[PDB]
């Protein structure tokens, strides 16, 4: 009868109705995204909004309950989690407002478009078209065309919502009792009470930051071998000392290297390691893909799929007479519903991107034994990590040759293994300063600390000095390059991959140390290790129910997240790097740009 | 008569369970030993015979049938249909999810999830009075007053877990 | 012209001098003990005495020479070595009648036989024979006959002798002003002058005691662990509460429970890490053992073995028409010439073996550069302590599989890490109190504290109490046990071996340290580190040319000898000790004996 | 001629080292160039030829190889044979282990470990007079006087820096 006894009777009521509604919606939301009918779209919506309401009368109602007066960690939990004043705790005007801004800078964005100057008649989309140059084209002018049309256009339309965006955010930051919207995000990584478990909103920058300088070193290095390198590709635009033109990187916005291996590689006479068409040539359909991965998880001590899973999931794109979109994306409908969406073409970088799906349904499954509130990872990190650690396996000569995709015989000779690497950090490394920049940016403009006359400005001022890259073009303030990129004119705290990053390595050393592993720990394959298993699912099981700190303790032993792990799998590399560097530069001075003048 | 039980076109909800008595009878159970259309069989006594009875029907969620067995937890058991510790005869389960499942959605199948006091062994509560977690009467919108009956929901693209499951609990005296 | 000038001039053809006959002494000595041909044991004594008589009389003449007199480390050294009076200092009768005895006692030991009592045709030798049977043999009486035999042959002969060499040598000790020949002994661990670096011949025993009583738990549990098992070995020959049979430990006199592994291994359907049959099956020859070693050194950035070394050492017996002394030894005959003289069976403990003799050699070499009289360990335990610090990193399962003894596969897990510690503790741990218990016997009889009357009680009275060992039948003081075993009848000090095996980890440790070590000191192989090569060598270099307080220092930073690192290495398996003794009686009674029944 | 120096049966005792004199010959030195049979050849001018010399022959410890060079520490250096800090031509050695060593022995070859201050270049000093620390005359087996010749002793189971090595020191003006 106390308030803790009431607020228990409450959450059980919300459980049972949340799982009906809940599951109303996915079940609606999985329909349209399999099958784009038009009655469709009206149902996703449908059990779309009732599922809204529900929430919202719920969070108004559970607000009703002091959780500061409770001495129950679990049920703390979940009521926090409902005690979501959401956008509700603006007005009437704000909290619509900001949703037509939300909606608005979305479609931009999505809707976007950019044309031929000197042939107006064909326009391009981001993806594919400008994406496409971004990934392929030799041309600097036309990369530089790309890049500057789009953050020229929809970036100059989205400037002014973002700006009005970051007030109406903070607002509601600050009535929720946060610094700013970036005190709000950072929130997802809070403990309270457990002792030696507990974590703080600003013991994060303070990890992330100490963390990102044990980073340097190796991003330089890599920074300063891609720098000769594409000096090679576009002879004259580029300075053996300065930073690098940020339209030659790989992608719109260079958070990714990848696309820069084609001409970055250390050795293009080595072979391939690119089953792609051994898999082709052994006649693998969907169906092959899946039960391997499935066996994958089986080998570690995990359990089959579901009948469920087989029956209901859609593995390859219906075609025509029914469309569907194409995202691979791992489905927790609820009521132990279990399914995946993939449009599965007989491609390595598939067989991979499949382990890393049934990862995400493997974690979905393990949790799926705590109360509701608490069927999620740890945090945004944990979820996306757990997959990154299946395609690090699956990916292993090793694992492949077992599988019998791989030639029993392949040397992995000290080359392939650089080629291999090299191929890795460019996405993997590459893309940590520009992902730490990129919220280290957003983190302070809504700290205030940057002055809205100096944000772009601000932007490169970070560029230059964090991620020795470069404008090929300037940009005064009718500039937002930042909403050029989804997650920040889509509203998504970003960060996420940074953490997910780390938390992947350290993930694969404690299983390799399971699994006990003896070559270079790139090499390692948790395949048929059960005890690896058991130190995963242990924290697996988990979901939200605990504190990070302790599920990632349950893997690794660490009461944090640890940049070394991460800095062992790119160890042999390194080397190399700095060798290769023996007389190039490394570094970059921030005053160099295409431009000058 | 047991053909009258088992394969009765329609169950109860746990709720409001159903006895029939049986008397003046003689079965074989052989009608029940040839069955891999059983995913329960659990007896508490034997596998034998005596041609000569209790049966309880009633519908629960896959995973709540681990709930119909003396001494388990509760929620199903502690509001619903409680088996006695003491004696007992056999609990039987079957999947019907093509029978008490729906694609769209099957909520006639209800259970009570608040209550003051567990139930003694067979036991049947079947009020439906607004409950509040210390006495007190009700009137919803009314806050802390909640309905104790709440529907399943059994769709036909759940786990299996979640899928519907016709139990008969036979009972010798 | 000063004391010090005259003195300089002197050594320096001491030096030139000594260096010319101790080589033809110990070409001499090496070509009678691999040779034991007539005319050979009349030039060993040849030499043997001009060598003598050369330091007898260059140790008269250092006399002449005040050392206190002196301004220079490093003469002072060589000269009080020289101010010497050894044997010398008895008189004609005495000293000659000493010898006498040293050489019959050592000639009963190495010429005693045992005959069958039912068979008085086939006699056996301590070794093989004898050995062999204390080493395989499961047959309690067969063992009980060897033991005894032994003992009630070569044992009773030499107890008038040892009487007498008591009497005889501890003159010599007192004359030269100690209080025994124990304190004569004890000599070797002494520093004086150099403050916090002094060390005396007192500090050794309070040392020595206060290091051993922190051994002793670690030594009952192994104890009540081998206990248990010998009594499924040997049904009901033994006390659950009382000592353990002394003919039943493994060897002669229980030195060692090296033997013990094959009944007492703790998981035995693990992948045996004894790679004993392993060198046998891969038909491993004594080459092979010598040049794996060799290897394992310039490994560490040591020298190769000299030409000499592999043209004169000798590796195996000759066996026939060739007798020879089998004591594994390590020659350093002066002149740089190296070998090593051993009748190499193809076993682990002489693959082991061959490691730490070729570790003396390596020590040998390392200081050759000393004046002449600098050239030997830092003190008496710091050889043996390289030896086996050599043994330690050659045994680990990590090495057996980098030498291929072991299936490039083999996952260590934690149960091949008990055998592998269970079977380091029955050699390492076993002979700890087995060899204070000796050391100490003889000490008290040194300082008179035991009559003749009672030599052999308090000897099994201590043998009961420190070791937890009892004879199997009673002996009286017709007996002399303790002259029963090599080193105390051929005249060797023993605590040498106590000392040495603390040593021995703490080297381990700083060197596993400078080697940048993973995890437990009992899993490091220093091998591939040439900086725990450097470290090592660069107190190996000194020679006896420091305080062995100070090179120990050099080395680890301890001033004095400690126990934490040994017991740190046994943990783990200490703890699992105290669980498997859960159900059995830890620590013994002295009062139970196999023939007080 | 260079036959008669290098192929000489026997070569003296550094203490007495033999200096012949080469002039009015022609000689190749490619009779040098061709000899991997050669431990030591540290030239200190050249590597050619002029087609037109003092031959330096004697025997010293492998170890003590070492001092036959300018600039160079002690003992052999210092009261045997002395080359120049200042010019030079090429050093030559060898290993004659089984030639000047035999197992049992080999004293014959003599070195001063004793003397009054350092050698000059070139110089040679075959005294053999009772050596004490401070003048004085001498009588041993008298106290601090002590013979300034000693003998190696060649032993063929030694190391190779205690081995026995024949020099020859060529030297041009
Ligand atoms: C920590 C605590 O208060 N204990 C209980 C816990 O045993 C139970 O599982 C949970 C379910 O409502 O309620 C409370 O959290
Ligand atoms: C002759 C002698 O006593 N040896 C040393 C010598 O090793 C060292 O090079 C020298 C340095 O000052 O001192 C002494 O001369
Ligand atoms: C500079 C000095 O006087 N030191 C010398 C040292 O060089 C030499 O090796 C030693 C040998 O007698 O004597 C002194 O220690
Ligand atoms: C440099 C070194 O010390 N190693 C050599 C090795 O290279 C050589 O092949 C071998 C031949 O006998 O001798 C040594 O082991
Ligand atoms: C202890 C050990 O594994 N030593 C290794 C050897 O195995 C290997 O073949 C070689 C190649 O890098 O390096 C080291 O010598
Ligand atoms: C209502 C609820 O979720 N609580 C249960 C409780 O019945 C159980 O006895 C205990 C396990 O120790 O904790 C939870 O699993
Ligand atoms: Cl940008
Ligand atoms: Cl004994
Ligand atoms: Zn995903
Ligand atoms: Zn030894």
């Amino acid at each position: 009868s106390t308030t803790e006894e009431l607020a228990k009777t409450f959450l059980e009521t919300f459980n049972y109705e949340a799982q009906e509604l809940s599951y109303q919606s996915s079940v609606a939301s999985w329909n349209y995204n399999t099958n784009i009918t038009e009655e469709n779209v009206q149902n996703m919506n449908n059990a779309g909004d009732k599922w809204s309401a529900f929430l919202k009368e719920q969070s108004t109602l559970a607000q009703m309950y002091p959780l500061q007066e409770i001495q129950n960690l679990t049920v703390k939990l979940q009521l926090q989690a409902l005690q979501q004043n959401g956008s509700s705790v603006l007005s009437e005007d704000k909290s619509k407002r900001l949703n037509t801004i939300l909606n608005t800078m979305s479609t931009i964005y999505s809707t976007g478009k950019v044309c031929n100057p000197d042939n107006p008649q064909e326009c391009l989309l981001l993806e594919p078209g400008l994406n496409e140059i971004m990934a392929n084209s030799l041309d600097y002018n036309e990369r530089l065309w790309a890049w500057e049309s789009w953050r020229s256009e929809v970036g100059k339309q989205l400037r002014p919502l973002y700006e009005e965006y970051v007030v109406l955010k903070n607002e509601m930051a600050r009535a929720n009792h946060y610094e700013d919207y970036g005190d709000y995000w950072r929130g997802d990584y809070e403990v309270n009470g457990v002792d030696g478990y507990d974590y703080s909103r600003g013991q994060l920058i303070e990890d992330v930051e100490h963390t990102f300088e044990e980073i340097k070193p190796l991003y330089e290095h890599l920074h300063a071998y891609v720098r000769a390198k594409l000096m090679n590709a576009y002879p004259s635009y580029i300075s053996p000392i300065g930073c690098l033109p940020a339209h030659l990187l790989g992608d719109m916005w260079g958070r990714f290297w990848t696309n820069l291996y084609s001409l970055t590689v250390p050795f293009g006479q080595k072979p391939n390691i690119d089953v792609t068409d051994a898999m082709v040539d052994q006649a693998w359909d969907a169906q092959r893909i899946f039960k391997e991965a499935e066996k994958f998880f089986v080998s570690v001590g995990l359990p089959n799929m579901t009948q469920g899973f087989w029956e209901n999931s859609m593995l390859t794109d219906p075609g025509n007479v029914q469309k569907a979109v194409c995202h691979p994306t791992a489905w927790d409908l609820g009521k132990g519903d279990f399914r995946i969406l993939m449009c599965t073409k007989v491609t390595m970088d598939d067989f991979l991107t499949a382990h890393h799906e049934m990862g995400h349904i493997q974690y979905d499954m393990a949790y799926a034994a705590q109360p509701f509130l608490l069927r999620n990872g740890a945090n945004e990190g944990f979820h996306e990590a757990v997959g990154e650690i299946m395609s690090l396996s699956a990916a292993t000569p090793k694992h492949l040759k077992s599988i019998g995709l791989l030639s029993p015989d392949f040397q992995e000779d000290n080359e392939t293994e650089i080629n291999f690497l090299l191929k890795q950090a460019l996405t993997i490394v590459g893309t940590l300063p520009f992902t730490y920049m990129l919220e280290k940016w957003r983190w302070m403009v809504f700290k205030g600390e940057i002055p809205k006359d100096q944000w772009m400005k601000k932007w490169w001022e970070m560029k230059r000095e964090i991620v020795g890259v470069v404008e090929p073009v300037p940009h005064d303030e009718t500039y937002c390059d930042p909403a050029s990129l989804f997650h920040v004119s889509n509203d998504y705290s970003f960060i996420r991959y940074y953490t997910r990053t780390l938390y992947q390595f350290q993930f694969q050393e404690a299983l390799c140390q399971a699994a006990k592993h003896e070559g270079p720990l790139h090499k390692c394959d948790i395949s048929n290790s059960t005890e690896a298993g058991q130190k995963l699912f242990n924290m697996l099981r988990l979901g939200k129910s605990e504190p990070w700190t302790l599920a990632l303790e349950n893997v690794v032993g660490a009461k944090n997240m640890n940049v070394r792990p991460l800095l062992n799998y790119f160890e042999p590399l390194f080397t190399w790097l700095k060798d290769q560097n023996k007389n190039s530069f490394v570094g970059w001075s921030t005053d160099w740009s295409p431009y000058a003048d | 008569p047991f053909g009258e039980v088992f394969n009765a076109t329609k169950f109860p909800s746990v709720y409001a369970w159903e006895r029939k008595k049986i008397s003046n009878c003689v079965a074989d159970y052989s009608v029940l030993y040839n069955s891999t259309f059983f995913s329960t069989f659990k007896c508490y006594g034997v596998s034998a015979t005596k041609l000569n009875v209790y049966a309880d029907s009633f519908v629960v969620k896959g995973d709540d049938v681990r709930q119909i067995a003396p001494g388990q937890t509760g929620v199903i058991a502690d509001y619903n249909y409680k088996l006695p510790d003491d004696f007992m005869g056999c609990v039987l389960a079957w999947n019907t999810r093509n029978i008490d499942a729906t694609s769209t959605g099957n909520y006639n199948y209800k259970y009570r999830y608040l209550r003051h006091g567990k139930l003694r062994p067979f036991e049947r509560d079947i009020s439906n009075v607004p409950f509040s977690p210390d006495g007190k009467p009700c009137t919803p919108p009314a806050l802390n007053c909640y309905w104790p009956l709440r529907g399943y929901g059994f769709y036909t693209t759940s786990g299996i877990g979640y899928q519907p499951y016709r139990v008969v609990v036979l009972s010798f005296e």
